[PDB]
């Protein structure tokens, strides 16, 4: 509008709507659908299945984050000098509780998480809120007084991120394409193509 | 393209001319002979550069209209 | 105490300078101080600013910086018709029973009735009836008013 | 460090773009720039900051690169190529402010078209958390390029070698300077 | 005179702190050729991982971000010891 | 002991080897107390003396959060009664879970 | 337009062309000839023209230059308060920076395109990073935390503006394109939330101003906090509207909370700029908030509140600067007795204070009746809310003065010929615009 | 209501013939419009042309309501200095003019969130009428106020 006398923007009639066209006339997608590895991975029904289904990936990363730490501690100790202690007594508790309590947080993650929809029975963001702050529950039992508030802040937020630009942004913005006409408007003259440009070919690796 | 990309050419050389006198602590109008120098070959490099675009451009536009995007006579005309 | 002299109507006692202005000392002999570097840029600039304020605001033709002056006649042109036609529709009950079944289906309420007078050429009169969102027999009866 | 930071890129990016390399996987450029922005922001010697700066771009163009803008990524290399040139071969502190300036993605410079070319790829693939990743790397980031501007100009007086051998310097700070505007087609 | 922060801790105590760190430094390569070696066949492993849901993967990330033990924790820290 | 800095002829010359100390800008300077400058830098700096606290969470909480959520239920309960009175469907506002797509009402249309 | 324009470039140029002992006064010249330009755009800009008054394009949608009703008011409002600022800053260094950064505000008012308003508006980044953090006088942290600001509000505005080229094929105000995506409305939301100081992302303000330079803090409180009503008005309620109304509710609670927050943030100041700086922000809410109820009341009264506020917050910054001069001190405590001290400077000091206060001869307070007819129209509880909190400004402006104007002092701190002159216009205009020639 | 892409693409280019007349001839009051174009457009925003114009033709039409109110408001004034302590009665009439170019001028384009501008309480009064017909046929109790003849100096 650019003044001051009449709102800005506009409206459109609720009445009235606009017959769908296709984008080209033959489209052509290099986008792979999911497997059914990923479904069966993000089925939720049996919580202890998906709770085993994605723990391999918490009790991943506490084994490489144990593994980190006990190399600094082996990188250390002086190969010149003979050791009275056995260097793996001291460095296998380090990779196993890594490895222990991030699986242990995971589970109760997962586990809260699937909990929590199968009672509700819808897929919402409180799921993941109420999952995460159980877990960073569990992170801070004995802790000082801020991480009380700030853990169960944190882990609740993480799933929100999650949510929020890994599913509600993809599929906000699935209609825009970029070539030839503006989603909402078709009636503008724009060149139409035929086919719907392919900039690269399904991925294999 | 642009259709002022000569006299922005021109204006680059003398930003070229007047930095490399104050970096190197001269003052602007030291050194003239750098002055014309960079206002002439900025002047050329600056069309040269709109005539690649263009040509560029048009091939894009071949290319599309082989592939199947239906471009009309004025959107022919958008590429020069 | 008192006055000075113990007239009221005598000179002032006080000779000199009450204050020193903007801090400055007077001149032994009167010689004039020197005038800042910026006092006639800044007058003529901001002074300048200022006059094409004044001559831009009052000198130029209706319409061109305040639009409402320009919408001052057509408005009583206007005010006279909707006189016109309110004062017939006030005439005619027949017109009032028509009006009455406009406004419902336009979900407006009878006291709006001069209102719809009153938005005879709007868009959202002008658009809907020729949508079809408001009643033909509007147009009619508008035309009865004498438009 | 300047030459074999810039030069080795174009043809690996070259190749990857000819003859489809390219993966679904999208955590190593993840894990490149939030790794790059981080230790750049941590990392207390100036050598360190800028081969972090590299690490992170090189991770985004990466992502980039995957989705099939190949000529985004072969404009950003040059631009990048111009922009670092100034700041490695430091003579002058005003041409490596403008130098820090570009890298960072700075408007005026031309630095600000070759990081658009990579973020305005980044809205087209409709990835969200690339997105949010990238903006909080790239704020990240800027911290240690506002912490190279500081060091020149307000931290301590500063004396560097008269080494005068700009034979590129120049024509590539006012290539940062003046080539925004012919270059904003592409953005 | 000015008025300056409050330094927490005595100077000594603070030095000694300090002093900590100066402990027999080992080169970098060595955590660098295993990273390079176990990260090449990581990539390798990771093309034949299940896919994983987002929310899970953020919840790793995590994990991992706490659990992380920056290399200067483990050089002030470390003791050749049982 | 002083002596007079400024010269409204223009002949002005600042005389650094004078011995009287000149009537210049700083002269009028405010002297300054010790206590008060500690004071200034201890307010300033008051986020050194922050600490976490049950206190500390309770007032934050019940005065900052307090006040938006009060602010948030009001607007809501406006954006209701606005919607009852001016005729419109329930609107879909952010977090409000409304099964109508009704957002911004059209102009053309009669409500 | 053109000649505006035209001049604007040429003051950053002729810096480079003058012999450095001349700057200053060039510098001047330069500004007000650059007025005079706007008041030539204003006389050239016919109201017949309702939509756009003037559009010029030089050969690409990014030189796309156009002035509407906001976009001219604020342009004009930025060409009146420069030469107050050329003539307060002095070196050659200084007169370079404040110019590159009036060129590049005053271009990002009158730009229609989003990247091109985003690069021209980002240009001054460093340059405040330099001039907050000028080396005896500046502080690191408060450059810092503007910069840091800046850069993360307007990643977001470039990453919405990116996405609206690629969908839609165009980011000019032109082209009528209308989005109700969330992500993309938070993304030109969050740089508005910033740079318009709004809580909890009001805290780089404060600090900028204190330690920013006296003609620094005129143009940032002159004419950078009224950008963002500028990219409100020009590239968020034309294409974002669904978005504003969506999340009414929200959008009042941010509002009112900075404004109650501010304002009691306002009351625990013992700096003079801090309460100019921290007065501010609570001034900016009702400017937002009005304008994002998207009716002609709303846009027009913000705006107005934008004029007045541009012309009472850059007064009071000079007096308090003025006086800093004179008393090498901006603690409430130490200075007193200020009314017999200084008549002419307190005399001046009051007027600007009340109208920061929005007494009816000011036009604070014509641009507060405006604005809040609007909210009444939308709610009555909604004006009510802040009718009643401006009490708040009342205690720790009088609080203020009380300090300020009696007690014992022995030195004379009263402002001389050269800073009368500086504060003669924006008297003037305050009142021609209070006795309503807004 | 239902628009197919062929009947789109004929109004677009029906529209381009008409900003070619408008082009034709030179006009100073061009963004005066004293006529909309007509469309049945899901969105204005889709045709440019239509929507520019229709908005300044919007824009002029409110500055003649608020003209006009100001108008209606000076005899309104006259009219009740005139009569004495008989103008609630002879001034009736005008008053309700008076609030009804009040209504429409603040109604027609008061935006997405403002509310409808009771000018008089003609729908408050409507309201309490509607309530107290439904509570008297449904022998129910209203505890609100019954309609008012006259609320305000007309409506
Ligand atoms: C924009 C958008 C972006 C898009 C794309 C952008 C495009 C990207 C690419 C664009 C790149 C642009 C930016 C880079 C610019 C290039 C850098 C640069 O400016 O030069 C660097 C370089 C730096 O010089 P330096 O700083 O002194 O350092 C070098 C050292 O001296 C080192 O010493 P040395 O040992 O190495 O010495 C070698 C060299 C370096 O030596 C020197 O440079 C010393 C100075 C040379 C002699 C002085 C030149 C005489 C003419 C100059 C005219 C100045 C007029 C001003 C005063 C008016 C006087 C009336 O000597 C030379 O000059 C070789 C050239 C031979 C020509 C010599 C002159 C011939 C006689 C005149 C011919 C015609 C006369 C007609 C009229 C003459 C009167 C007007 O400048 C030159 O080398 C100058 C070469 C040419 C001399 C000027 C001749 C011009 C012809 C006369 C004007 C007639 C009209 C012109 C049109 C018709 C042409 C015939
Ligand atoms: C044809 C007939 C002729 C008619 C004329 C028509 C010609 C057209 C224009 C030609 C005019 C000549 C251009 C000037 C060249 C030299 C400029 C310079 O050295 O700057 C300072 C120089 C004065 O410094 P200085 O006291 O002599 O000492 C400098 C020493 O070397 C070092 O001193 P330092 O070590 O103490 O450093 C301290 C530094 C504090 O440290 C910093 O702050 C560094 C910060 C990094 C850069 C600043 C970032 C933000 C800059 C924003 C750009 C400003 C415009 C904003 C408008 C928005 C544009 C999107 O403070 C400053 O240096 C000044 C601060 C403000 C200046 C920043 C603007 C400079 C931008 C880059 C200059 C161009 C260099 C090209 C190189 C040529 C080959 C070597 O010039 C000025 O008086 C003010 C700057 C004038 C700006 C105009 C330059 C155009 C840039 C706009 C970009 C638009 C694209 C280009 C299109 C241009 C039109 C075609
Ligand atoms: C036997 C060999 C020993 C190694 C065993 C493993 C061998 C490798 C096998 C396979 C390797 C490939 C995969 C490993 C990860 C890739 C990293 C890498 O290889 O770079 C080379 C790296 C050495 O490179 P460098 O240049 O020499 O070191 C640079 C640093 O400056 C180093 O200097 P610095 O340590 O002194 O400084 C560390 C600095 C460096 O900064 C970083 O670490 C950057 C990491 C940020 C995240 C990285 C991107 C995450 C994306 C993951 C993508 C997958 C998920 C997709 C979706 C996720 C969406 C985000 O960070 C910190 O300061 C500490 C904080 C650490 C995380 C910071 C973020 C905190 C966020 C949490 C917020 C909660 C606080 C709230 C309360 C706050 C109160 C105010 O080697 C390794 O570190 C590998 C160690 C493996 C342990 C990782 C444990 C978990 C791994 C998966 C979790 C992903 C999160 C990453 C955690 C940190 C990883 C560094
Ligand atoms: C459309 C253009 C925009 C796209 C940009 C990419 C295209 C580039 C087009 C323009 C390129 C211009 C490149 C400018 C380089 C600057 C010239 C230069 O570097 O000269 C050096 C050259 O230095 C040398 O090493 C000389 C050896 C090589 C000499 C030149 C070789 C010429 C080979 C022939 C090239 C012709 C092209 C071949 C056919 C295409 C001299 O400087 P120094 O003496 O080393 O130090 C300078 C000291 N100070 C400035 C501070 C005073
Ligand atoms: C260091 C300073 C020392 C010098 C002191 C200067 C003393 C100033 C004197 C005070 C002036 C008081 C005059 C107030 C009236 C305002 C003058 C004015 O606005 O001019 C009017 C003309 O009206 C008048 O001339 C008023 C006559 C003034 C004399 C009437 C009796 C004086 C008693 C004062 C009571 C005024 C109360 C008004 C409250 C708002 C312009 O007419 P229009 O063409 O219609 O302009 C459009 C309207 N608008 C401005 C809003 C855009
Ligand atoms: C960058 C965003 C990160 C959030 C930052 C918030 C502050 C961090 C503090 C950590 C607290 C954990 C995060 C909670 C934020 C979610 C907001 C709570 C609202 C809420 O509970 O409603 C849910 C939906 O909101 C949602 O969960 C989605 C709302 C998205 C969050 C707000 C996005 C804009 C915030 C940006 C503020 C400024 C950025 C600076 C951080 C339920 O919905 P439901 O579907 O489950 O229905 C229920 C049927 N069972
Ligand atoms: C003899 C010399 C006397 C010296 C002292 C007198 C100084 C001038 C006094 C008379 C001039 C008044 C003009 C002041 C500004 C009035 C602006 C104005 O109301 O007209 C607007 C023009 O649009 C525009 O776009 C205007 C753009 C420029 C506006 C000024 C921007 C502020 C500049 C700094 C303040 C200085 C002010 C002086 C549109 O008005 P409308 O459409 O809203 O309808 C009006 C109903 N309200
Ligand atoms: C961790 C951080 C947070 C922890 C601490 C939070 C503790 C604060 C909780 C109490 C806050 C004040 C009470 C407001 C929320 C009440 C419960 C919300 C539910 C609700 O909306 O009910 C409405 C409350 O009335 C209302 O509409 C609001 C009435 C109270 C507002 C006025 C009282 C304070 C006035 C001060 C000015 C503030 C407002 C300025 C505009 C009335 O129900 P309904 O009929 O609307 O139907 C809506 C269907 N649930
Ligand atoms: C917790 C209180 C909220 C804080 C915000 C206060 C007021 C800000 C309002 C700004 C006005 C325009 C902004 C549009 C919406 C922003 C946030 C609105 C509240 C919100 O989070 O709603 C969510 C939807 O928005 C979304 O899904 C996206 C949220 C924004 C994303 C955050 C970061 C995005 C950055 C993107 C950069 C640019 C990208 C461009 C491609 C979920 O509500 P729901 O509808 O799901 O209801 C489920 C409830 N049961």
């Amino acid at each position: 509008t650019f003044n001051y006398v009449i709102p800005y923007g506009g409206s459109s009639s609720y009445t009235i709507n606009n017959e769908p066209v296709k984008a080209e006339e033959v489209t052509v997608d290099f986008s792979k659908e999911p497997s059914a590895s990923s479904l069966k991975l993000a089925d939720k029904s049996d919580w202890i299945a998906y709770t085993f289904n994605n723990v391999p990936l918490m009790a991943t990363v506490g084994l490489l984050a144990g593994a980190h730490e006990a190399f600094l501690h082996y990188e250390r100790t002086p190969i010149y000098g003979k050791r009275t202690y056995n260097i793996i007594k001291k460095l296998a508790p380090i990779v196993i509780n890594k490895t222990a309590y991030a699986t242990l947080l995971g589970a109760i993650f997962c586990a809260t998480d699937a909990l929590y929809e199968n009672y509700s029975g819808k897929k919402s963001y409180t799921s993941g809120m109420v999952a995460g702050a159980a877990t960073g529950a569990v992170f801070a039992i004995g802790r000082p007084l801020p991480q009380p508030l700030v853990w169960p802040l944190v882990f609740a937020a993480a799933p929100v991120i999650a949510d929020l630009f890994g599913e509600v942004y993809p599929e906000s913005m699935k209609s825009a394409r970029g070539y030839g006409t503006p989603y909402g408007f078709e009636n503008l003259d724009d060149a139409v193509p035929t086919r719907n440009p392919i900039r690269r070919n399904p991925h294999h690796y | 393209g642009w259709e002022y990309a000569g006299t922005y050419g021109a204006l680059c050389g003398m930003v070229y001319a007047i930095g490399s006198n104050v970096i190197s602590g001269r003052a602007w109008f030291r050194r003239p002979w750098v002055h014309v120098t960079s206002v002439t070959l900025s002047y050329l490099g600056s069309k040269l550069l709109d005539e690649v675009q263009d040509t560029y451009y048009l091939e894009h536009l071949k290319r599309v209209e082989r592939k199947g995007l239906q471009v009309t006579e004025e959107h022919k005309k958008l590429f020069s | 105490s008192g006055h000075p002299n113990g007239s009221f109507w005598s000179e002032g006692t006080q000779v000199g300078l009450n204050g020193f202005k903007y801090g400055e000392i007077p001149l032994p002999n009167g010689q004039p101080r020197k005038k800042l570097w910026l006092e006639n840029i800044w007058n003529i600039g901001y002074g300048g600013f200022f006059l094409g304020a004044f001559c831009l605001y009052y000198g130029a033709p209706p319409g061109h910086v305040i639009p409402s002056q320009w919408a001052t006649p057509k408005a009583k042109d206007e005010y006279a018709v909707d006189m016109k036609m309110i004062d017939k529709y006030n005439e005619r009950p027949d017109l009032q029973a028509r009006l009455s079944i406009v406004l419902k289906d336009l979900n407006m309420i009878e006291e709006e009735a001069y209102d719809l007078i009153m938005m005879r050429k709007d868009y959202k009169v002008l658009l809907g009836l020729h949508s079809g969102r408001v009643p033909a027999d509007l147009k009619a009866i508008y035309e009865e008013l004498e438009a | 460090a300047f030459v074999f930071s810039t030069l080795p890129k174009l043809s690996v990016l070259y190749l990857i773009s000819n003859s489809n390399i390219g993966s679904e996987c999208v955590w190593w450029g993840l894990i490149s720039l939030w790794l790059g922005s981080i230790s750049q922001y941590q990392s207390v010697f100036v050598r360190s900051i800028l081969l972090y700066s590299s690490v992170a771009e090189i991770g985004l163009v990466l992502l980039v690169l995957q989705e099939g803008f190949s000529w985004e990524a072969f404009s950003w290399v040059s631009i990048y190529f111009l922009s670092l040139s100034g700041v490695w071969h430091a003579n002058s502190k005003f041409v490596s402010a403008i130098s820090v300036a570009s890298i960072a993605g700075l408007p005026p410079f031309l630095g600000f078209i070759g990081k658009a070319q990579i973020l305005k790829s980044l809205v087209s693939i409709n990835l969200g958390i690339l997105i949010f990743s990238s903006i909080l790397a790239a704020t990240i980031s800027f911290i240690g390029y506002l912490r190279l501007i500081r060091l020149m100009y307000l931290v301590s007086p500063v004396k560097w070698k008269n080494n005068k051998d700009s034979s590129f310097i120049n024509w590539s700070t006012w290539m940062l300077t003046v080539g925004t505007l012919p270059m904003v087609y592409s953005v | 005179d000015e008025p300056k922060h409050q330094i927490p801790g005595n100077a000594l105590d603070n030095w000694a702190f300090l002093r900590t760190y100066a402990k027999p430094l080992p080169d970098m390569i060595h955590y660098y050729y295993y990273v390079y070696l176990f990260g090449f066949f990581f990539v390798y492993k990771v093309a034949d991982f299940p896919e994983y849901s987002p929310r899970v993967l953020v919840m790793a990330a995590l994990i991992g971000s706490l659990f992380y033990v920056r290399r200067d924790w483990v050089h002030r820290e470390f003791k050749d010891s049982p | 002991s002083s002596r007079i800095a400024g010269d409204t002829t223009g002949k002005y010359t600042p005389n650094i080897f004078s011995p009287e100390t000149p009537m210049d800008r700083s002269f009028s300077h405010v002297p300054k107390n010790p206590f008060w400058e500690a004071w200034v830098f201890r307010r300033d700096n008051i986020q050194r003396e922050f600490v976490w606290t049950w206190q500390t969470i309770f007032d934050l909480a019940t005065f900052v959060g307090g006040l938006y959520v009060a602010m948030y239920a009001t607007a809501s309960f406006c954006s209701r009664q606005n919607d009852k009175r001016n005729g419109y469907p329930e609107r879909n506002y952010y977090f409000s879970d409304s099964k109508s797509n009704f957002v911004i009402p059209d102009e053309r249309e009669f409500y | 337009m053109s000649l505006y324009l035209f001049m604007l470039f040429l003051q950053p140029l002729s810096l480079s062309f003058v012999s450095r002992s001349f700057s200053k006064i060039s510098s001047l010249m330069m500004s007000f000839a650059t007025l005079w330009s706007a008041v030539y755009m204003w006389f050239t800009s016919n109201g017949a023209n309702q939509t756009f008054y003037q559009v010029v394009s030089w050969g690409s949608d990014w030189s796309t230059f156009g002035v509407c009703y906001t976009s001219l008011y604020i342009s004009l409002l930025c060409a009146f308060i420069f030469p107050i600022c050329v003539i307060l800053v002095q070196g050659y260094r200084a007169l370079s920076i404040l110019i590159c950064i009036q060129t590049a505000v005053s271009l990002s008012i009158v730009s229609l395109h989003m990247l091109a308003f985003y690069a021209l508006f980002e240009s001054s980044l460093l340059l405040f990073f330099i001039l907050i953090g000028r080396r005896k006088y500046g502080s690191l942290s408060a450059a810092y935390n503007i910069s840091i600001y800046t850069f993360i509000s307007a990643l977001g505005f470039l990453i919405s503006a990116f996405w609206l080229n690629w969908s839609f094929g165009s980011v000019c105000a032109l082209l009528p394109n209308e989005e109700a995506n969330s992500f993309v409305a938070f993304g030109i939301f969050i740089l508005l939330w910033v740079k318009a100081p709004l809580v909890p992302f009001h805290l780089w303000l404060p600090e900028a101003h204190v330690y920013a330079p006296t003609a620094g803090s005129v143009l940032l409180a002159g004419v950078l906090l009224k950008i963002s009503i500028v990219g409100l008005h020009v590239f968020f309620l034309p294409i974002c509207a669904s978005s504003i109304v969506k999340a009414f509710p929200l959008i009042l609670s941010i509002c009112l909370g900075s404004f109650i927050f501010s304002s009691f943030s306002t009351l625990k100041q013992i700096d003079l700029k801090k309460i100019v700086a921290y007065s501010s922000i609570s001034h900016m809410a009702i400017v937002f908030l009005s304008s994002a109820t998207n009716s002609g009341l709303g846009i027009q009264g913000a705006v107005l509140y934008c004029i007045a506020h541009g012309l009472i917050s850059p007064g009071l910054f000079l007096l308090v600067g003025i006086l800093y001069k004179n008393t090498n001190t901006k603690l409430v405590f130490y200075l007193r007795g200020l009314s017999q001290q200084a008549p002419v400077w307190w005399s001046v000091w009051v007027f600007f204070m009340l109208g920061n206060l929005a007494f009816p001869l000011f036009p604070n307070f014509i641009a507060e009746v405006v604005c809040l007819s609007a909210l009444f129209k939308n709610h009555e509880l909604y004006a009510y809310a802040f009718i009643f909190f401006s009490f708040v400004g009342t205690v720790y402006s009088s609080t203020v003065l009380g300090r300020l104007k009696g007690g014992v002092s022995s030195q004379c701190v009263d402002a001389s010929r050269l800073d009368v002159i500086s504060w003669n216009p924006l008297v003037l205009a305050t009142v021609v615009t209070g006795i309503g020639y807004m | 209501t239902t628009a197919t892409i062929e009947e789109r693409r004929a109004f677009h280019k029906e529209v381009l013939d008409i900003v070619q007349s408008k082009l034709a001839n030179k006009n100073s009051e061009w963004a005066r419009p004293e006529e909309p174009i007509l469309h049945n457009l899901k969105s204005e925003k889709e045709e440019p042309h239509v929507y520019y114009h229709n908005n300044n033709f919007r824009v002029t039409r409110q500055l003649i309501h608020f003209e006009k109110t100001k108008i209606f408001e000076d005899e309104l004034d006259k009219c009740m200095r005139t009569h004495g302590e008989a103008k609630y009665r002879k001034c009736q009439e005008i008053a309700k003019r008076f609030q009804a170019s009040c209504r429409v001028a603040s109604n027609l384009e008061r935006g997405p969130n403002a509310r409808k501008r009771d000018v008089g309480f003609i729908y408050q009064n409507n309201k309490l009428r509607e309530l107290e017909k439904d509570a008297k046929e449904l022998g129910l109790n209203n505890p609100f106020p019954p309609s008012s003849p006259r609320t305000t100096i007309g409506y």
